[PDB]
DNA sequence: CCGGTGCCGAGGCCGCTCAATTGGTCGTAGACAGCTCTAGCACCGCTTAAACGCACGTACGCGCTGTCCCCCGCGTTTTAACCGCCAAGGGGATTACTCCCTAGTCTCCAGGCACGTGTCAGATATATACATCCTGTGCATGTACTCGGGATATTGAT
């Protein structure tokens, strides 16, 4: 998966930002590993659907 | 004259701007200050490793960003878009950290 | 005095990685008091575990086994 | 009116018994252990640590969506203050 | 009447429950939410308690299978033996 | 014409009169104290044997310590969408009542599996000689960060 992250990344080398990408997308990987944190990982992408503009 | 933009698309910009990096936010200097003072009101004459405070700050910005998210959330359930320390008490109280 | 040093800009960038499009002026001063109090429970367990091993400086491994103690475990470390 | 649940509120956070009738909730653990393993049997103290088990979680579960209610200006609790509770708490999203 | 025991959970039991938690008014759909909250979390503990069971090789449930089944989540349950 | 004055209407005081609350007494019954072995069994006393824990030097890097430069923070301005307050319509959760029904008690029955012991055998600790897989070191080069300039959006004001 985080390979499958770096592709979608179009760079040939994974990074933490993949195997933070591939943890949080997958839900079992996610349950799994949900008191870690990954380092230099960050966060998805994410915008509360009331938060958006009109 | 000058264009203006409206006040909000300036915040989703950087919003978007900011959920894509993952550089370190707070000046280095300042948290190594602030983490040595407060490690010599326990210890003094204490040696700390560029790592170690490296990985605190790391820390520290995790549990800022899963607080403000849980804030976020607050803030919305009861609709509106500031965020009030009421929002944080809320969350931390059911967090199960202040009380 | 050096909380300080947690500059007002810095919050913001904080909270913007949140996902927050607006910030009370008032939220700095308390936020800076979570980021106290957060911050001295680790080092509680950083320099204690420094000063079991007759050693007076904080490893990053010390660090690494009191963030796992309170249940918060980082990657990248020596984990 | 407005008086007489504040009556049972304060009656029941003094005693300490069971809230839930004990043969509904043994039918319904045992059926929701058949789907595992059939024909199984069960310690009478299992169930009883089951029941009280489930009425402490119950119990802080509606304190918390209590918090949540009082903090968006009402008094009645509806489920998007269970939800919230659940997803802030950490058992969902 | 082939009736889910899921309802055998009645209404006044959960209004017994939230007034022990200390609430005041209860909307009506929290009924029926509820209850299904109630099944996830014995989704969570039998399913382990059944697993212990596997692996003494019996096939009748004791309370030390559930008390370690919740001291394993972080619910740790005090007086039922352990 | 206006004004004194009686009549009536309303506001203020005081007090029971009565209906709902809560600590005190009676009483009986299953369950906390408390021997009684027992019972065998962990705990203690009394020995040695081996090793790990501890301390002394001593080699050797990784933290503190001093100097230039801009990038980010500070501080100001205006203004606008949001917070907070207020108010009214109405739905629905509340409260109380009668009626139904399955929880709760306990009694009786009985066969399934917890639970312990006894037997024995093969899977596993352990020691020694063999050897090769992983690890520190060294070094070529290329994927990726950076700078610069031209596409395509992407917002705001007429």
């Amino acid at each position: 998966l985080a390979g499958n992250a770096a592709r979608d990344n179009k760079k040939t080398r994974i990074i933490p930002r993949h195997l933070q990408l591939a943890i949080r997308n997958d839900e079992e990987l996610n349950k799994l590993l949900g008191r870690v944190t990954i380092a230099q990982g960050g966060v998805l992408p994410n915008i509360q659907a009331v938060l958006l503009p009109k | 004259k000058p264009h203006r933009y409206r006040p909000g698309t300036v915040a989703l910009r950087e919003i978007r701007r900011y959920q894509k990096s993952t550089e370190l936010l707070i000046r280095k200097l300042p948290f190594q200050r602030l983490v040595r003072e407060i490690a010599q009101d326990f210890k003094t004459d204490l040696r700390f490793q560029s790592s170690a405070v490296m990985a605190l700050q790391e820390a520290c910005e995790a549990y800022l960003v899963g607080l403000f998210e849980d804030t976020n959330l607050c803030a919305i359930h009861a609709k509106r878009v500031t965020i009030m320390p009421k929002d944080i008490q809320l969350a931390r109280r059911i967090r199960g950290e202040r009380a | 005095d050096n909380i300080q040093g947690i500059t007002k800009p810095a919050i913001r960038r904080l909270a913007r990685r949140g996902g927050v499009k607006r910030i009370s002026g008032l939220i700095y001063e308390e936020t800076r008091g979570v980021l106290k109090v957060f911050l001295e429970n680790v080092i509680r367990d950083a320099v204690t575990y420094t000063e079991h091993a007759k050693r007076k400086t904080v490893t990053a491994m010390d660090v690494v086994y009191a963030l796992k103690r309170q249940g918060r475990t980082l990657y990248g470390f020596g984990g």
